[PDB]
């Protein structure tokens, strides 16, 4: 859900913007950030281990 | 011949916003001892200023100054073309 | 293959950073 | 609830922030954290600056290896016309193609910015010359810069000794140092200029296979060894060079003699090498000074002692500076700070006037943002130096150890010490300042007549000692001559130190009323910044507001209301104070050059001249002439040139002035509002659960007079960087 | 003009009065004994100066100087040689 | 004579100075007072400024380039009077502003309480003690040095 | 130390003097007699935070009090939360 977000914002709002690519409209960087978001995500889950199988 | 004194008062606040207090005290004895050895001081216990009594003198001075540096920034750019 | 010297900015001025403000969140933990 | 990083207890604890921000800023202060150890911290220092000349190198290194690849040489020694030679290549994605202008310069492809550092003209400075000869550079110095770390381990690691007595010697070290070292330093570099250098100088080159096959000689070293020596020094150069090509370039090494250049100012190849040997003497003598277990000489203590030149019947004593300066660390850090401090300006304020270098100076930007590398700094320095002097006070030194006893008298005369200080200031404060707005309500006024000036002798009297030459004078006894000096002539100063009078490059250049007053408003610079470092450092022990203030000396900032009102009344805290006077001397100091040279470039003189005298008009030009340039690189109608620098300048603008929160806002607001802030996550959806592993915080009570400042500093420093370079460049001058 | 050879004649005055002891008495640096290893201890931190050592050697190798300085350096110095020189020798007078 | 320009007698920059200025600050063709009796550029301003003249005095003075003059004070030729002139004088104003500094206060201290005198003035400059100060002779000068501030006080 | 800013003074007699802190202090040992005796420096005092609001009344005639722990708390410091 928050995933096909920030497209139009780094699509339509993108750095030279209105592309003429077969990329954007694009996943592009955005896919890259989801990178970058999920794992700034993960070493969160540093501060619980707390660990098991229940 | 404002715009230099005034965009100077403002560049003298900085010393009233930015400093300590028993500090102008600890200096202020240096101060007091010298004028002791004359015999020249003592008398209505010379003090440093009143920590909010700094940041009055701050602040004040800050907007007198940064102020009437426009103030005559001004009046020199309306007077004469404009 | 023509004109392609474009790595030492991003493994160090992006990459590398990744690695440590990653990496040195061990000041919080391990 | 977690134990966390180590050095410390007390800090490894708070959640709140303090535990991070001051995780770093303590991480340097070996003595008395946790670990600490008189072995322990001396060998934690030593490893660690061992750490040092290692960092050093990987700089060095870098330094000529964004050289020749790309970035003449090949181009910049064929011959070399202000024009713009490079250090480095930028590459930034965030670029235009406007790029295409400068952001790249005539030769190379890559946009660079081109070197403001001193060294290409000393890479060139002495030999160095061929682009298929180097890519030397990274190789040694590196093949070296990592021995740097090897005995910082090796040394490390007990086996072989890290070593601690061994540490406070002093004779057998600085008995071997200033020999062994500098001495031996020097000689070597006598050394290297020498044979190779000089013929590179005169020269044709060196090559890359033969030291025996090439001799500076057709006969070789011949007597020498034999002294006559003196004739070297016939027929050595001949004056009109063609520098690095004979043609009447000459080979006897060495002189006094010939020539100021119009080709080359700076200094006689020969004689930065006499000298470097001359002196490489001296220190050899000296060094072979103090002991080492052999039975010559002499030791440290016995002659402090009982010594001493007065009294001897006054009263006061000199017994044991030496392990109250051995033993304190900190005497011994800041009599290190200072020298270097004193001299680092000795180095810079004689490198113009005075530089060694083909080429610079009438190179003439770099050689303005290479006296104040060096200015800055040097100021940056000399206050460190104050001020660990004043934490020898606190954490070492030792009242009953140092009694009667001349250090001791510091602190007992002391209230005197500042007053005789603070007396000078407010007198050179306004006595500078009724010259200078009267200068400026005279002007005007429209009667620039009757403007006050002195035109002010001291120093135009100093250098007719020296001279020449302006318009004559005799003074009596000297006369301009008759005496002549006589017992001295055409021997030592012959046309050297004889610019004379000179516009271009002169040495001396011909100061009058501008200069009598920058020239005293420097000097109630360093006397009111000290007057806050001498007061600063006396009593860090501390005074009647308090007579306690100890075993935390240093940053203790803050106390509670009450007594009088009580605040930055730490040692560390006038500290804090007296960085910006070093920001405001090395300032005017700073400022001084250029306006000078600026005007003498393109130059009349005139200027500075009428435009010293009086505050306004320091800004209208200078300040506001020669920003000209830079401000548009932006300007609407499209970015040319230099980009970098204005907006750097503005990044200036912007650093400085978000300094004043840290520095008008004080911990007290800020914690508060986060107090209520963080009701929020607490409070509010899908922000919650979510532990912070660290509690928020507001910065404590002495960080923040810090951070602005270390903030105040580099807006400050980062914009007479881009100012002087964004308008020393274009010109005119 | 210039006296050159004055004064390296001159310094080598001195240090041949470095020439000293290293031969005669004793092994040699009368010690080591306190430089590797480290003193008593000492804590001054300290010792060891006498105002009385001048003596000895003053007037035993006030001659030194002359040695070189005298007849060898402006000698045509060791003059009387010859001596195994094939692979040359000479060394030759500059003078 | 000491470097920068010489005196009035020919210091031509100086002279430049004196007209252009001034002398335009006339150039304004008129502005007018044919009869009329206020607006006083007219007479002097320029004029007081003006009759500044092949004299000014005389004055010798220095006269840099842009011929404003610059001040030596050496002890020579002209000029002496330049700072000693003014010079001790300012040091006997001041001094007999600090003799009764240190008299307006060596006054009291004394009787039943004295505490706060010093806000109020009982009588004003002292005044009484004023006078002391023009009949110093010598003053401090010697009293300073011996007996009263006497190295004891110290 | 782990608070430790010396009010003391002599008299640490308590009335019309000083009262005023959050907790802190409780004094009121008497020490063998001081005319008012009672004395000391402190009562345990890790519990509250750090104000010298603990002279600004009744004397201490050497140093006034202040910040310094150092080693903090949070309880101590007031935000944790
Ligand atoms: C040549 C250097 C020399 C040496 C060998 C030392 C050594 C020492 N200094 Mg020191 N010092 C020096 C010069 C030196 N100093 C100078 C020149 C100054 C001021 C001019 C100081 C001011 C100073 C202070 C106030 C203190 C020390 C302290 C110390 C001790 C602990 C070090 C520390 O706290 O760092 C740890 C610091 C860090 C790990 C980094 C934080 C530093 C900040 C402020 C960054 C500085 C600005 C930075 C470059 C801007 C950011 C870059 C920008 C491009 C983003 C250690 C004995 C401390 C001490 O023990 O005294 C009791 C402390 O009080 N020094
Ligand atoms: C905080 C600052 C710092 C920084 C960043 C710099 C940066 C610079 N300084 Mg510098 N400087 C500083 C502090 C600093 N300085 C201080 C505190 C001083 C006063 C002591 C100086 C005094 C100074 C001088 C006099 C000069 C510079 C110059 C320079 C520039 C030349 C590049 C260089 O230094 O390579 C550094 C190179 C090395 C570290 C390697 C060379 C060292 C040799 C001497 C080692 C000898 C060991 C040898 C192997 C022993 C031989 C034994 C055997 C063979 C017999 C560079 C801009 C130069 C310049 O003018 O540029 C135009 C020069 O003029 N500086
Ligand atoms: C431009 C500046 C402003 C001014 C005018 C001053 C002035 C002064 N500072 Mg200072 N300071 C400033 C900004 C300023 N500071 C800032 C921003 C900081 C850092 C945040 C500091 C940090 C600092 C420190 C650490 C110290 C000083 C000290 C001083 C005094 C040193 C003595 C001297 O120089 O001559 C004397 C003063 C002048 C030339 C300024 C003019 C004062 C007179 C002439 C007032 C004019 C009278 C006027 C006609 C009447 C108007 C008043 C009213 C009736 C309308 C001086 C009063 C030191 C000190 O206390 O010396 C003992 C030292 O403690 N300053
Ligand atoms: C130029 C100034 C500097 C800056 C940037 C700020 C900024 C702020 N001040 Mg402030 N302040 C300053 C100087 C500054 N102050 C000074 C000198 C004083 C007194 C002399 C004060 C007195 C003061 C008070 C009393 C208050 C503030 C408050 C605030 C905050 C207001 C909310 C806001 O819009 O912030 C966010 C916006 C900015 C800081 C400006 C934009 C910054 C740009 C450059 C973007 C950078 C972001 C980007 C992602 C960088 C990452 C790149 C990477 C390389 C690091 C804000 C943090 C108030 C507050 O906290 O209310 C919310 C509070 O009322 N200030
Ligand atoms: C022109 C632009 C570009 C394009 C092609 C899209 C396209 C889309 N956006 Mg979108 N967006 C853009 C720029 C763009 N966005 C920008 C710049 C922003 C700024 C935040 C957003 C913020 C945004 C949000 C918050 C959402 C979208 C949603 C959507 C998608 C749903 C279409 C719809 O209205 O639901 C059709 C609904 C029914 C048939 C019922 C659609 C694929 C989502 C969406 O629109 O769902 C309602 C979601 O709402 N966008
Ligand atoms: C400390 C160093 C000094 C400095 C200030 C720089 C700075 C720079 N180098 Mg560099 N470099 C250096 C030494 C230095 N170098 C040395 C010794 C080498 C040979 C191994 C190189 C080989 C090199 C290459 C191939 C490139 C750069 C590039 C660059 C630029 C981008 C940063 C980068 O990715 O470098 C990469 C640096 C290395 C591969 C060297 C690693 C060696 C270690 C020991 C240094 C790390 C020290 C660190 C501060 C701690 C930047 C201007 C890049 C460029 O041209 O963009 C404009 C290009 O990628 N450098
Ligand atoms: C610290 C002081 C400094 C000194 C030494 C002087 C000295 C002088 N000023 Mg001056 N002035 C100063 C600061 C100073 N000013 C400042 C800060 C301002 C701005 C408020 C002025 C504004 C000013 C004006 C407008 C005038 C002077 C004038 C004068 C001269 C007249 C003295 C006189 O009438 O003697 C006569 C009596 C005896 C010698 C007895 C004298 C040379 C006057 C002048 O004629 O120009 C030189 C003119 O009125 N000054
Ligand atoms: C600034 C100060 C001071 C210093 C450091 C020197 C230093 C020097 N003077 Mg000197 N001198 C001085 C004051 C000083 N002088 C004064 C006041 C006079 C006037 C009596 C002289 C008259 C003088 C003469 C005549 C000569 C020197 C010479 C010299 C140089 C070599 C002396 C020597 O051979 O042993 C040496 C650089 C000699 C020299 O080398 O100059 C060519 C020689 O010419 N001096
Ligand atoms: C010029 C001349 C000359 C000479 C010169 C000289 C020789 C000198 C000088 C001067 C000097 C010689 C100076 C010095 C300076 C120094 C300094 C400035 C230092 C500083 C510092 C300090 C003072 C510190 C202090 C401290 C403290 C704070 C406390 C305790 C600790 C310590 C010590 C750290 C010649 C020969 C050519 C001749 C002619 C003239
Ligand atoms: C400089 C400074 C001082 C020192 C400032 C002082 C001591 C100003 C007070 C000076 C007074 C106004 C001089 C009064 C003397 C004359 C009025 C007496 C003679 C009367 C005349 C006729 C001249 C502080 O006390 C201070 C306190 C808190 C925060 C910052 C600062 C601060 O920055
Ligand atoms: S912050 Fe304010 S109240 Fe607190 S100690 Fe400092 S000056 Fe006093
Ligand atoms: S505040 Fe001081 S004087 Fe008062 S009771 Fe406490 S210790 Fe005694
Ligand atoms: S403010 Fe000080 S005295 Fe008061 S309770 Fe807290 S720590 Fe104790």
């Amino acid at each position: 859900a928050h995933g096909y977000l920030l497209v139009g914002p780094f699509v339509k709002a993108g750095p030279l913007r209105n592309t003429e690519i077969a990329g954007q409209a694009g996943s592009l960087a955005a896919g890259g950030l989801v990178v970058i978001l999920s794992l700034c995500l993960t070493i969160y889950g540093i501060s619980s281990f707390n660990e098991g199988a229940p | 011949l404002f715009f230099l004194g005034a965009h100077f008062v403002w560049a003298f606040s900085l010393m009233f916003l930015f400093s300590g207090r028993g500090y102008w005290q600890e200096l202020i004895e240096s101060i007091v001892w010298a004028h002791n050895k004359l015999k020249v001081a003592p008398a209505t216990q010379p003090r440093a200023l009143s920590i909010v009594q700094g940041r009055a003198v701050g602040v004040t001075h800050y907007l007198l100054g940064g102020i009437a540096t426009t103030w005559a920034f001004f009046l020199a750019r309306i007077i004469a073309v404009g | 293959m023509i004109n392609l010297p474009s790595l030492f900015v991003p493994l160090v001025g992006l990459l590398f950073p990744a690695v440590a403000m990653a990496s040195l969140f061990l000041h919080v933990e391990k | 609830a977690l134990r966390i990083p180590r050095f410390s207890q007390g800090i490894a604890q708070d959640p709140t922030t303090r535990r991070i921000w001051f995780g770093i800023a303590t991480a340097h202060d070996f003595e008395s954290h946790d670990d600490i150890t008189e072995g322990r911290l001396y060998q934690n220092i030593f490893a660690s600056h061992f750490g040092q000349l290692a960092i050093i190198f990987l700089w060095t290194s870098g330094n000529l290896f964004h050289v020749a690849w790309q970035g003449n040489f090949e181009a910049w020694v064929q011959d070399p016309f202000h024009v713009r030679p490079i250090a480095h290549a930028i590459w930034d994605p965030h670029f235009g193609q406007p790029a295409v202008e400068a952001f790249t310069r005539g030769g190379a492809l890559g946009p660079v910015n081109n070197a403001y550092s001193g060294v290409y003209q000393w890479w060139y400075t002495i030999g160095l010359r061929t682009n298929e000869d180097l890519y030397t550079g990274a190789i040694f110095l590196l093949f070296l810069s990592f021995i740097s770390l090897l005995a910082g381990w090796l040394h490390l690691q007990p086996k072989w000794k890290p070593s601690v007595s061994w540490f406070k010697n002093a004779e057998s070290r600085l008995n071997h140092h200033l020999s062994g070292l500098f001495g031996v330093s020097s000689l070597a570099w006598a050394g290297h200029l020498v044979h190779v250098a000089i013929p590179g100088s005169r020269g044709e080159y060196v090559r890359w296979n033969n030291f025996l096959d090439v001799l500076p000689y057709p006969q070789g070293l011949g007597p020498l060894l034999t002294g006559q020596w003196n004739l070297y020094a016939q027929n050595p150069s001949s004056s009109n060079h063609l520098f690095g090509t004979t043609q009447g370039a000459g080979t006897a090494i060495l002189t006094i003699l010939g020539g100021f250049h119009p080709q080359t100012q700076s200094l006689w190849l020969t004689d930065v090498a006499h000298h470097h040997l001359a002196i490489a003497f001296l220190f050899l003598i000296g060094g072979l000074m103090y002991r080492t277990n052999f039975g010559i000489g002499h030791s440290i203590k016995y002659i402090l002692e009982a010594h001493i030149p007065p009294g001897g019947r006054l009263g006061r004593g000199h017994k044991g500076l030496y392990d109250t300066i051995n033993n304190s660390i900190h005497f011994q850090l800041g009599l290190a700070l200072a020298s270097l401090g004193v001299i680092t300006s000795l180095v810079a304020q004689h490198m113009y006037s005075l530089p060694a270098y083909a080429f610079i100076a009438q190179d003439f930007t770099t050689q303005a943002a290479l006296y104040t590398h060096h200015q800055y700094i040097a100021g940056f320095i000399m206050t460190g130096a104050f001020a660990h002097g004043p934490i020898f006070f606190i954490r070492d030194y030792n009242p009953e150890q140092n009694a009667d006893n001349v250090l001791a008298r510091m602190l007992e005369h002391k209230e005197a010490i500042i007053s005789h200080l603070s007396w000078a200031s407010l007198f050179l404060g306004f006595h500078t300042l009724g010259l200078y707005v009267h200068n400026d309500v005279m002007l005007a006024f429209g009667t620039p007549e009757k403007q006050i000036l002195i035109e002010p002798i001291f120093a135009q009297w100093i250098q007719s000692a020296h001279g020449k030459t302006t318009y004559g004078f005799d003074i009596p006894l000297s006369s301009t001559n008759g005496p002549a000096l006589n017992a001295g002539r055409n021997i030592w100063l012959p046309g050297w130190l004889n610019a004379i009078n000179e516009n271009s490059n002169s040495l001396f250049l011909t100061i009058g009323p501008g200069d009598f007053l920058v020239h005293h408003a420097i000097a109630l610079g360093l006397h009111t910044t000290t007057l806050i470092l001498v007061k600063g450092a006396l009593d860090a022990r501390g005074s009647k507001l308090m007579p306690d203030k100890k075993d935390f000396g240093y940053s203790f900032p803050c106390d509670g209301p009450g007594r009088g009102g009580t605040c930055d009344i730490s040692a560390w805290d006038d500290f804090y104070l007296a960085v910006f006077w070093m920001l405001n001397t090395i300032g005017w100091v700073t400022f001084y050059w250029h306006w000078k040279h600026i005007t003498l470039w393109r130059g009349n003189v005139s200027q500075f001249n009428e435009s010293s005298t009086y505050l306004m008009g320091w800004l209208r030009d200078y300040l506001w002439l020669n920003s000209s340039q830079l401000i548009n690189g932006i300007t609407p109608l499209v970015c040319n040139s230099l980009s970098v620098w204005a907006w750097m300048f503005l990044f200036g603008h912007l650093v400085w002035a978000t300094g004043f929160m840290f520095l008008i806002s004080w911990r007290g607001y800020w914690q508060e509002l986060i107090e209520t802030l963080a009701w929020a996550h607490e409070r509010t959806p899908l922000a919650n659960l979510i532990r912070w592993r660290d509690k928020p915080v507001a910065l404590s009570i002495v960080q923040a007079r810090l951070v602005g400042l270390v903030h105040f500093s580099v807006g400050y420093i980062f914009t007479y960087a881009a100012f002087l370079i964004a308008s020393t460049s274009g010109k005119f001058g | 003009s210039a006296l050159v050879i004055s004064l390296s004649t001159g310094l080598s005055l001195f240090l041949g009065r470095f020439v000293f002891f290293n031969f005669q008495r004793e092994n040699v640096a009368k010690q080591v004994p306190e430089q590797n290893g480290l003193t008593h201890f000492e804590a001054g931190d300290t010792r060891a100066k006498e105002y009385v050592s001048l003596l000895k050697s003053n007037d035993p190798v006030g001659f030194n100087i002359v040695d070189v300085l005298a007849w060898g350096s402006i000698g045509h110095v060791v003059a009387y040689y010859i001596l195994a020189t094939t692979s040359n020798g000479y060394d030759p007078a500059f003078f | 004579d000491i470097a920068g320009l010489t005196p009035c007698k020919e210091s031509k920059q100086f002279a430049k100075r004196e007209k252009q200025a001034l002398k335009k600050l006339q150039a304004s063709l008129k502005l007018y007072a044919d009869d009329s009796a206020p607006a006083l550029a007219i007479k002097a301003t320029m004029e007081k400024t003006k009759k500044r003249f092949d004299n000014y005095g005389k004055y010798g003075l220095l006269c840099g380039s842009d011929g404003l003059p610059h001040l030596i004070v050496s002890g020579d030729q002209r000029h002496w009077g330049e700072f000693i002139t003014p010079g001790i004088l300012f040091l006997y104003i001041a001094g007999w502003i600090g003799w009764v500094g240190r008299s307006y206060l060596i006054a009291i201290r004394d009787e039943k309480k004295p505490t706060q005198k010093e806000i109020i003035i009982d009588v004003p400059l002292a005044s009484s003690l004023l006078f002391r100060g023009f009949s110093w002779p010598v003053a401090a000068y010697r009293e300073l040095l011996n007996g009263e501030l006497v190295d004891n006080n110290f | 130390m782990s608070h430790s800013v010396k009010i003391y003074d002599t008299c640490i007699g308590c009335t019309q003097c000083v009262r005023a802190c959050p907790t802190d202090v409780l004094e009121m040992i008497p020490w063998g007699g001081c005319k008012a005796k009672q004395i000391a420096s402190a009562p345990r005092t890790e519990d509250c935070v750090g104000c010298k609001r603990c002279e600004s009344a009744c004397p201490t005639d050497f140093l006034s009090v202040r910040v310094y722990l150092w080693h903090e708390t949070t309880r101590s410091m007031g935000l944790a939360y």
